RNA sequence: CACCACCAGGAGUGGAGCCUGCGGCUUAAUUUGACUCAACACGGGGAAACUCACCAGGUCCAGACACAAUAAGGAUUGACAGAUUGAGAGCUCUUUCUUGAUUUUGUGGGUGGUGGUGCAUGGCCGUUCUUAGUUGGUGGAGUGAUUUGUCUGCUUAAUUGCGAUAACGAACGAGACCUUAACCUACUAAAUAGUGGUGCUAGCAUUUGCUGGUUAUCCACUUCUUAGAGGGACUAUCGGUUUCAAGCCGAUGGAAGUUUGAGGCAAUAACAGGUCUGUGAUGCCCUUAGACGUUCUGGGCCGCACGCGCGCUACACUGACGGAGCCAGCGAGUCUAACCUUGGCCGAGAGGUCUUGGUAAUCUUGUGAAACUCCGUCGUGCUGGGGAUAGAGCAUUGUAAUUAUUGCUCUUCAACGAGGAAUUCCUAGUAAGCGCAAGUCAUCAGCUUGCGUUGAUUACGUCCCUGCCCUUUGUACACACCG
């Protein structure tokens, strides 16, 4: 029960605060940009790098 | 000592911090987002905000 | 049983073919429907200065954050309203259903 | 730093369990959630377990990011005294 | 920065850590019979007769529980 | 070339009283950065505490880890009362309980610092300059460094282009682009937008009307409101003038004919420009337990003989006061919290209290804003102009308001009669007047960012002043005349 214009702008720090996460110590792997999908039921966070078997 | 971190934080700019680098000048609290005013410009493309006009 | 779509986005062009989908697939199950209702577009504006220090000419700067907010209203049984929110769902855009 | 006993194997079977600890550098914060000790205690002895190679930070926005290591399975275990293997994180 | 001329009082009396005493548990001691307990213990709902009361000029304390248990005589 | 220059002007500032920033003086401290443009309502810097860095004092360790020492016949921790202390800090002591290997004492070795250095740096920002500037390919000139292209002229906001022409053809910047504002009885649609009807009613007339109220009256509608997709302007057409070319100037049509208006973005080469006090961005230097760490209590940043710079209120009937009319746009708002507040009641007020609506095109909110308009009292009087500076009370925020936080009442009712030398900004919905929202915000706006309301005069030029750019020229300069 929160308003349109915060629960759109929580979403972007959000992903602010996620993307820093994942440049911080998957710098490593070639982290190179994150993905955030809101779904029923899950949210999905795909992740894009290069060394790909180093993040599994 | 109980008399430890004992003073009031309800109000004031001793209450809010920025979320990213804990400082507490040049805060931005509009629609609640509360980072401070460079960091916030650091982070503003990725956020949503952008420049049109 | 006057159930209720309602998007939330702020991409404009995911969000009408989120919408555009909502209504032609309405129309194969042939349901009679409130077209969607488009709200005034609110911005968010936040001005800042330029400079982390406070030298200089005073030049500000607007960033904004423009927000696009449509509902459209469907009488259906529960079969639809069980297919038509399960797919069509874009990232970025928000959809969210009440009933009556 | 001088915390009992007891938050200590709090924090350090809390450690074991999930693998992982997420903490806000908040001092006297005195309540942590997840766990029931201070917000200094958790903090300050994961300092002291990084510090022998046990676990290792992040910062990452005032969160202090704790995963343990190949060392700290082991170690842990040696302090717990419990079966081998009985590592959630390392077992999917 | 001027200066750093420490001008306050000398004021350093950093504590005593609690010097180590000489042989304690001293209940009493009995020939040839059962000690009674010097040092009045604490009706209480969790210390279970293990805590001792500090005998102090006028009033008893608890230690443990850091409350006074005194009674009139 | 250019209202960060002038012209013809408008509104001022400089005079006054206050508000605020800087220097100075003073101080225990009055923390500090920034001194032409390009410091001085700037650090979003509206500081009662916190912030906070400064001053007077008092705690704590939140000194990892390693190795030694100490040491379960206790390594160490906590405290009741009293002295003490601003203190219900046992902080320290008297006094004696309690705890149990977590600590304690050193050696290293770390950690933290709004401590220093922006002249050691990164990133960002400002400035040159938002002016119009910059560069290759191929050809030509030259032994070469280099040069032409990139220009005599005309033109443009513009190296924008026409023209000349040993140059042709491009690139970056300008322009295009993107956002926004203006047009759409054309499309797609809508009690969270709005009409018209038909029900149900109210009042007034009475003929066959006028104005309202009503949420389950329902049926249709999209003009107005909103945003999706599109259309539309391209200086179109005509006239005039110019190597008759790029253009410019009138008229007609048009929603729109200054780049349609306004921005966002913005080249090469720079600058010892600012920022280490935004950063868990940082090298080195310092500090690190009577700390330059962190916290608590109390002060200070506000102190006032003076000199400056942004402002607010005014000096008055083109007005002050009273009553009546009465109209915006941009926007913000609470849940696991107490924000925006309608309505009823109490109170002169500021305020209190009981309910309600709102996570929002739904409710505050037609944000009933102020200037303004209409009737009245004043009647050239430092005056009913102005409301500084003082005295009493009543409230509100807050742990706390004394160097009055702010609001309200009554009383006191100062300078100031349009401001010297100097100097700023500006070309149409623009200047200027007038308010409102947002930011900071527990409270506090004379500030800033925006938005509407009311709306002029003057010009459609030039290099006179001040800056900047270019050409020619001289040079013994090249860290480049501070040579
Ligand atoms: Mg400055
Ligand atoms: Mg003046
Ligand atoms: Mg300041
Ligand atoms: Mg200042
Ligand atoms: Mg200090
Ligand atoms: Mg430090
Ligand atoms: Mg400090
Ligand atoms: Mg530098
Ligand atoms: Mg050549
Ligand atoms: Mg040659
Ligand atoms: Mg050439
Ligand atoms: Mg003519
Ligand atoms: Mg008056
Ligand atoms: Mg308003
Ligand atoms: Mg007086
Ligand atoms: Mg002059
Ligand atoms: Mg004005
Ligand atoms: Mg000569
Ligand atoms: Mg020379
Ligand atoms: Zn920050
Ligand atoms: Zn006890």
């Amino acid at each position: 029960l929160i308003s349109k214009k915060r629960k759109l702008v929580a979403d972007g720090v959000f992903y602010a605060e996620l993307n820093e996460f994942f440049t911080r110590e998957l710098a490593e792997e070639g982290y190179s940009g994150v993905e955030v999908r809101v779904t029923p039921t899950k949210t999905e966070v795909i992740i894009r790098a290069t060394r790909t078997q180093d993040v599994l | 000592e109980n008399v430890w971190f004992s003073h009031p934080r309800r109000y004031g700019k001793g209450s809010r911090q920025c979320r990213v680098c804990s400082s507490h000048t040049g805060l931005i609290r509009k629609y609640g987002l509360n980072i401070c005013r460079q960091c916030f410009r650091e982070k503003a493309n990725d956020i949503g905000f952008n420049k049109f006009r | 049983i006057k159930i209720r779509i309602t998007l939330t986005s702020t991409k404009v062009k995911q969000l009408e073919n989120v919408s555009s989908n909502i209504v032609k697939n309405a129309e194969q199950h042939n349901l009679v429907k409130k077209g969607p209702v488009r709200l005034p577009t609110k911005v968010l504006k936040i001005s800042t200065r330029k400079t982390p220090n406070g030298e200089g000419s005073k030049t500000w700067e607007t960033y904004e954050m423009r927000i696009h907010k449509r509902y459209i209203d469907l009488e259906a049984p529960v079969q639809i309203v069980k297919r038509i929110t399960q797919i069509t769902i874009e990232p970025g855009v928000d959809v969210e259903v009440v009933v009556a | 730093m001088l915390m009992p006993k007891e938050d200590r194997n709090k924090i350090h079977q809390y450690l074991f369990q999930e693998g992982v600890v997420v903490a806000k550098k908040d001092f006297n914060q005195a309540k942590h959630e997840e766990i029931d000790t201070k917000n200094l205690y958790v903090i300050k002895a994961l300092q002291s377990l990084t510090s022998k190679g046990y676990v290792k930070t992040q910062f990452s926005w005032q969160y202090y990011y704790y995963t343990l290591t190949e060392e700290g399975v082991e170690y842990l275990r040696e302090y717990l005294n419990l079966p081998e293997h009985i590592v959630p994180g390392t077992y999917i | 920065r001027k200066k750093k001329v420490y001008t306050t009082p000398k004021k350093i009396k950093h504590k005593h850590k609690k010097v180590k005493l000489a042989v304690l548990s001293y209940y009493k001691v009995d020939a040839e019979g059962k000690v009674t307990k010097l040092r009045r213990e604490c009706s209480n709902p969790t210390c279970g007769a293990g805590v001792f009361l500090a005998n102090h000029k006028d009033r008893l304390y608890c230690g443990k529980c850091h409350s006074v248990y005194k009674v009139n005589a």
